[PDB]
């Protein structure tokens, strides 16, 4: 019942729907298979980079501020807990 | 002297000179040449306060 109490709640998706509902079930799966914070950054920058081509960035902490420079609709913002799940992909 | 001989013989080294003129041209070359940016490679930081 653990997936249903967590309710990661997307503050800004720039993205197709069902490419962010895929996303969803990754951030929430890579949360509890990653022991730490660190861990969950490498594990959904290569589950990204086999799903999908290209150079990924992926920051997730506590508190912090980000401008990026990313490939148009490749950018998803989703909040869990006090982890971000941020990935944006530059060309 | 017959119509065509006068013909040849008004034909004269200095009446008619023919020269050769040619343009210098480059060789063909056929070169490969391959560009490749350089190595990138993965960084992985985390910041905490006490560190």
């Amino acid at each position: 019942s653990h997936l249903d109490k967590v309710q990661p709640v997307i503050k800004n998706s720039d993205m197709s729907v069902e490419m962010q509902k895929e996303v969803e079930e990754v951030a929430k799966k890579a949360i509890d298979y990653c022991n730490t914070d660190k861990e969950i950054a490498t594990f959904i920058k290569d589950d990204f980079r086999s799903r999908y081509h290209g150079t990924w960035h992926c920051i997730v902490g506590r508190n912090f501020g980000s401008f990026v420079t990313f490939e148009r609709s490749y950018y998803i913002y989703l909040y869990v807990g006090q982890l971000a799940i941020l990935l944006f992909k530059t060309g | 002297h017959d119509e065509e001989a006068i013909k040849q013989t008004l034909r004269n080294k200095f009446n008619y000179n023919t020269r050769e003129c040619q343009t210098i041209n480059p060789s063909i070359r056929e070169r490969g040449v391959s560009t490749e940016p350089p190595p990138s490679d993965t960084i992985c930081g985390n910041i905490t306060q006490w560190e």
